[PDB]
């Protein structure tokens, strides 16, 4: 599912995930982005919507 | 108990305070503060009409002089005569213009006219308490009458409910689609600012585009972005509008500020050398060029940047910067948490008016209408004419006169319910009516409505089901007057500005305080808890003079302090609980000092005790239900809640007060029992003698002695609606079934619920008919001048005053299928002759008539049982009424049986201890218990008769007898429930109801029946039983009742040819149209209806030809046929 | 204070009625000697009503 809405996005530039199992009940996933210009509008919209 | 003792204290009567009948008190103010203060205020103006060069040449209009005054004759003397009741109120006015020089003031006449001796304006007049009003200030009250009507010009009584404003104190939120918002609010003058102003702005928020977050209005407004705008009004950077917002906000909104921000500086930063002011004026240049406006630039900016916020003028642009921004947050808030923000049909945000301002609005108008005819007719007659000269029959018609009348007619702005003429079914509508509450078309039961409005007194049909409600006994409406108004809100604001000089300047991380929505400061976070309760108790104290100042914290995430003194607000009074403590427990002296004193002296000499609350400030606090669960919680406990709440029988209005025990039963049967109190027969007027009017009147009443306080103080109950009356529940030979009753002929005859009904006539006749002379069979009534006699009995063909047109009868007949007695004759003398005439009838109780209880248990009479033929008990009394026992528990109506039980007791021992007759409380929400009512029943019948046996005193109490049948004198089963009883009747009578035709008159253009009770009319046949009838298979049955009457018949042609109905020259048919073509169509014979005829001649007129063919089957010959069996082979 | 029976079983309650309305003994000493129970209520429940004096002439032009 984030992968998914991550890579048909509009508003990233440049993006990349990774999975880390943190205990023995929990999950991390971890995105690595860069927005298209304008920057801090974007990451608010991102912020918003994801 | 103390609670109730205090409840009580509310309702009586407080003559320290001028409060001499509570239900009506808040309404006869609302009058005396307009008639008195306001229409003064609102008529004396001294304004600019025109200018001219530059503000050194201008006409002006004044008025001055206002004087108002009563009439001369008492409300009973202008509804025998005919007349209305109005007081005269003129003034004078004076048109002039003035120009301005170095020297001074130049004054130059142009007209002036005067009211001195003229029905320059005719206000209608309540009529109040006493039959007193408030301009005469008499020393003479008429005993059981509580006003509360009008009379307007036709000598008709009126009578009106309270509406609620359009104008809300909230801003309204609205979903326009996905991820598209609205917000939308309104701004007012203060009272003292005449004429008033109205804006009225959008803020409209889209997901999609974050750059256009805009404010705008119709026509009066720019549509600017709302950050920026703020930037400009406050003069403060954008990280502080962004810190300022996500102060202590959840962190899900948080995104959309960041993201709001940064749009705007988006927009900042795309204009080259950005400048707030340069932009701000450049977006008014263009709203000035877009419009025609033939103002100077100047003139139109400072127009539309002063006049910003009309509620808050004369304050410096920083607070309405402040303004807006706190109104961003709540719209954001409310974005995202939608159901935690008063919703639109919340009576949270709303006030209602009351008598007084709908005539406050009207002269408002009127005066405002007038103004501008005059300045229009000075302007029209300097364009043609010269010397500015003002027309004449212009400024002698203010126009108030038409809107009051249409007022009373029934007719204001968008609402058709303010006011009506008064039906005369009970003496309590005098207080139903005047404390309803309509809304505009919202009919579920907000949680909002609670604890201030009745639960169960509300309309169960019609149109209005869910749209009128009702105060509760300890409800009210707030008033104030434009002085009152100044010098509280500047002892509110003095205080403010004194006690906390170093902490109301945060503006960014506090709460802003505003008084009727105008922001006046900002309060450091830490303190706002300290603010209010010091407030709260200066309150109680008097310091701002006074009481009902409402003070509202709201501290979900929109962190505000609210505080309200208009008027048209709701208030309530309530236990105070301070710092978990009950203060009617810490004050000793109040419980042996309650006794001596009034509503007003206790509120003075033990404040703290009892608090006036708002329904807004109501709805934000922690409220306890009831003392005894407030004495059941640990200190801890105590320590979170700020009120207590009285009794639950405080909770219902007047009408409700009137049943019993109705917490005991099914909901839908109190609403029942509350649609029909009203309906009950009561004694209805002390001037059954005298008043001209339509009514019914008790002719025997008694006073119920199973009561609540509410119908003590309010004197329902010294009026009477019913009659004591002994009862059995029983079965009575399978007659009294699905509700039908069995009564008492021998009760009947004694005057048992006997009822007068009393009837109005009137009639104009020209007066040449009223003095010809000629004697017809229906001037039998008739005396020597023309006029019915008096004491004689009419019937359905007399006629009340001679009336020929010249030698024929043309004169209106009495029309009731009974006869009624000629009780008054009034007659007035002009270029016409106007009869009125009022006739009464007594009806003792026949088949059909309407009876019920208070407990919603009604029912018609089916049998009229001699006394003879009645079960009777071993001291010989037979019931007056028998009543079915299923439907008592079917419908759970427990009450009703406790009512016997306590009525019981009640004959056994009426008095005190000191011989005092003695009432028996049965509040209307109960709390008591069952068994304290036992026993206090037993200790009535132990007084009574000492020695009893335990199965007597058993049988006693629960009312409980053997019952012996009057044919063969043997017992029956088992016991019967038999007691006496406070029984009603309705206002539904039989031969009210009864119709019948045989012949009569048509209809023209149809030639059917004709309609109408009163004119003969028949009944009519609907398609759904032509639809049963169908379903029988009776096809001829049909047919017949739908054709035109067999003795209606005629011989009717139709040309075969284009279906036109032949015509008859000379005796000879003849269709014209075909004829004038050289043609010899079949003219053939129909049989239908005239209706159908018009619908064909009307279908032919819209250019539809219809054409109809007949049918020649050949003929038929009948042959023999040879048998058949069909009997099966066995 | 109208009538002068009881409309339920029919008794003679004026003598009570004048001992209580004119002489204004107690509720008490009245009741002494009445003992049916719709007899009770009505000698201690029932009014004359309200009025005003009515306006003379009747027939007025
Ligand atoms: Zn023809
Ligand atoms: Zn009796």
């Amino acid at each position: 599912m984030i992968e998914r809405f991550i890579s048909f996005s509009v508003i990233v530039k440049e993006w990349g995930m990774e999975t880390f199992i943190e205990d023995e009940d929990n999950i991390r996933f971890t995105v690595y982005l860069n927005f298209v210009e304008p920057e801090e509008l974007n990451l608010s919209k991102f912020m918003m919507v994801l | 108990e103390m609670d109730q003792r205090l409840g009580y204290k509310f309702l009586v009567p407080d003559p320290k305070a001028g409060v001499f009948y509570r239900p009506l008190h808040f309404q006869y103010v609302s009058y005396s503060n307009f008639i008195l203060h306001r229409l003064h205020e609102i008529l004396t103006v001294k304004r600019p009409l025109l200018s001219f060069k530059n503000n050194t040449e201008r006409i002006m209009i004044e008025i001055s002089n206002v004087k108002v005054t009563p009439p001369d004759y008492s409300p009973i003397i202008a509804s025998i005569k005919g007349k209305s009741y109005d007081a005269l109120a003129t003034f004078t006015v004076n048109i002039f213009k003035e120009v301005m020089t170095k020297e001074g003031i130049s004054i130059t006449k142009i007209s002036s006219y005067e009211g001195k001796d003229s029905h320059l304006i005719k206000i209608p007049l309540l009529i109040g308490y006493g039959n007193k009003n408030p301009l005469d200030t008499a020393k003479y009250l008429v005993p059981n009458v509580i006003g509360g009507v009008f009379i307007n010009k036709q000598s008709v009584e009126k009578v009106g409910i309270n509406l609620v404003e359009k104008i809300t104190t909230w801003p309204k939120f609205r979903v326009v689609k996905p991820n598209s918002f609205t917000f939308s609010f309104s701004s007012v003058s203060p009272p003292n600012v005449l004429p008033t102003r109205y804006r009225h702005y959008k803020i409209s928020l889209d997901i999609s585009q974050l750059e256009a977050l805009n404010i705008s209005s119709t026509k009066t407004f720019i549509t600017v972005n709302i950050v920026l705008l703020s930037q400009y009004l406050s003069r403060v950077s954008l990280e502080f509008i962004r810190r300022s917002l996500s102060y202590d906000m959840p962190p899900e909104v948080v995104y959309l500020v960041n993201a709001i921000i940064d749009s705007a500086k988006r927009i900042t930063e795309s204009i080259t050398d950005f400048n707030i002011d340069t932009y701000i004026n450049d977006l008014v240049e263009a709203e000035h060029i877009k419009q025609k406006s033939q103002l100077t630039i100047n003139e139109f900016k400072y127009e539309m940047l002063h006049n910003f916020l009309p509620h808050m003028n004369y304050t410096p642009d920083q607070l309405k910067g402040f303004y807006m921004i706190s109104l961003l947050r709540k719209f954001l808030y409310c974005i995202f948490h939608t159901s935690r923000y008063p919703d639109r049909d919340s009576m949270v945000c709303h006030r209602i008016l009351t008598y007084g301002k709908y005539f406050e609005t009207l002269a408002h108008d009127e005066l405002e209408n007038y103004i501008g005819n005059i300045r229009n007719d000075i302007m029209n007659n300097h364009k043609n004419r010269g010397t500015y000269a003002v027309n004449i029959h212009v400024l002698t018609t203010p126009g108030l006169n038409h809107a009051f009348s249409s007022l009373l007619s029934g007719k204001f702005k968008k609402s058709d319910g303010s006011y009506r003429t008064h039906p005369h079914y009970s003496w309590m509508q005098n207080i139903s009516i005047p404390r309803s509450v309509g809304f505009y078309p919202v009919r579920k039961y907000h949680p909002s409505q609670y604890l201030y409005f009745c639960s169960s007194d509300v309309p169960e049909r019609g149109p209005q089901v869910g749209l009128v409600s009702q105060l509760s006994v300890l409800s009210s409406i707030t008033n104030i007057l434009t002085s009152e108004y100044l010098d509280l809100e500047k002892k509110i604001c003095e205080y403010i500005r004194s006690y906390y000089k170093d902490d109301i300047s945060y503006f960014e991380t506090g709460f802003p305080i505003t008084i009727e929505n105008a922001l006046v400061a900002s309060l450091n976070p830490n303190m706002i808890c300290d603010f209010v309760t010091d407030f709260r108790r200066r309150k109680r104290m008097g310091f701002f003079g006074n009481l009902e100042v409402g003070i509202t914290l709201v501290r979900d995430h929109m962190n505000e302090i609210r505080i309200n003194i208009g008027a048209g607000r709701l208030v309530r009074p309530f236990l105070v609980v301070d710092n978990g403590e009950l203060m009617m427990d810490v004050c000793p002296e109040l419980e042996s000092r309650l006794d001596d004193m009034t509503f007003s002296d206790i509120q003075k000499e033990f404040p703290h005790v009892i608090e006036m609350v708002d329904i807004e400030q109501f709805t934000f606090s922690n409220v306890c239900e009831s003392v005894q669960k407030f004495r059941m919680m640990s200190k801890d406990e105590r320590k979170q809640y700020d009120l207590c709440d009285f009794p639950a029988e405080f909770r219902d209005g007047y009408v409700a007060s009137s049943l019993v025990g109705i917490n005991h039963n099914s909901g839908p049967r109190a609403i029942l029992g509350c649609a029909q109190a009203k309906q009950a027969i009561s004694c209805l007027s002390s001037d059954i003698r005298n008043k001209i009017d339509n009514g019914i009147h008790l002719m025997y009443p008694e006073r119920p002695i199973v009561i609540s306080k509410a119908l003590e103080t309010s004197k329902i109950a010294a009026n009477c609606f019913g009659q004591h009356v002994t009862i059995a529940l029983m079965s009575y030979k399978g007659i009294n079934q699905e509700d039908g009753i069995i009564i008492k002929k021998q009760f009947i005859q004694r005057g048992g619920l006997d009822i007068v009904t009393a009837k109005k006539h009137q009639v104009e006749i020209p007066l040449e008919n009223f003095n010809n002379k000629e004697r017809s069979n229906a001037y039998s009534k008739l005396e020597s001048n023309g006029l019915v006699r008096l004491n004689a009995f009419l019937e359905s063909g007399d006629a009340m005053a001679r009336n020929i047109s010249s030698s024929f009868d043309v004169s209106e007949k009495y029309t009731d299928m009974y006869k009624s007695r000629v009780e008054r004759v009034q007659v007035e003398l002009t270029d016409k002759v106007k009869v009125r005439v009022l006739t009464m009838k007594e009806r003792r109780p026949i088949l059909g008539d309407k009876f019920t209880t208070r407990t919603s248990q009604k029912g018609t009479v089916a049998y009229v049982a001699d006394e003879t033929e009645l079960p009777y008990d071993e001291n010989g009394i037979t019931p007056d009424v028998i009543i079915n026992s299923t439907s008592i528990f079917s419908r759970k109506t427990i009450s009703m049986l406790i009512e016997v039980i306590l009525t019981a007791a009640y004959s056994a021992k009426p008095y005190n201890n000191k011989g005092e007759n003695r009432p028996v409380c049965f509040p209307s929400s109960n709390e008591t218990s069952i068994d304290t009512y036992m026993q206090f029943a037993k200790q009535c019948y132990e007084h009574s008769n000492p020695k009893l046996s335990d199965e007597e005193l058993s049988d006693k109490i629960f009312c409980e007898k053997i019952l012996y049948d009057p044919e063969t004198d043997k017992p029956y089963a088992s016991k019967v429930f038999f007691g006496p009883i406070y029984y009603l009747r309705l206002r539904h009578l039989t031969q009210d109801k009864a119709t019948v035709r045989c012949r009569g008159k048509k209809t023209k253009l149809i030639r059917q029946a004709n309609e109408g009770r009163k004119r003969g009319g028949g009944i009519k046949f609907g398609e759904m039983e032509r639809d049963c009838l169908i379903a029988h298979g009776a096809a001829n049955t049909i047919t017949e009742v739908l054709k035109d009457s067999e003795e209606d018949y005629q011989d009717v042609y139709v040309c075969e040819n284009c279906g036109d109905i032949a015509a008859q020259i000379k005796g000879i048919n003849t269709c014209l149209r075909c004829s004038k073509l050289n043609l010899s169509p079949l003219l053939t014979k129909i049989d239908t209806t005239h209706v159908s005829k018009v619908f064909l001649t009307q279908m032919n007129a819209r250019g539809v030809k219809v054409k109809l063919d007949f049918e020649r089957r050949p003929p038929s010959f009948y042959k023999p046929l040879d048998k058949v069996d069909l009997k099966p082979s066995f | 204070v109208f009538q002068l029976v009881c409309s339920t079983c029919g008794k003679d309650i004026s003598h009570e009625r004048y001992k209580l309305i004119i002489r204004k003994k107690s509720l008490k000493d009245v009741l002494v000697s009445v003992k049916n129970e719709c007899c009770r209520l009505k000698l201690s429940t029932q009014i004359e009503p309200q009025r005003n004096l009515t306006v003379q002439p009747l027939l007025d032009i």
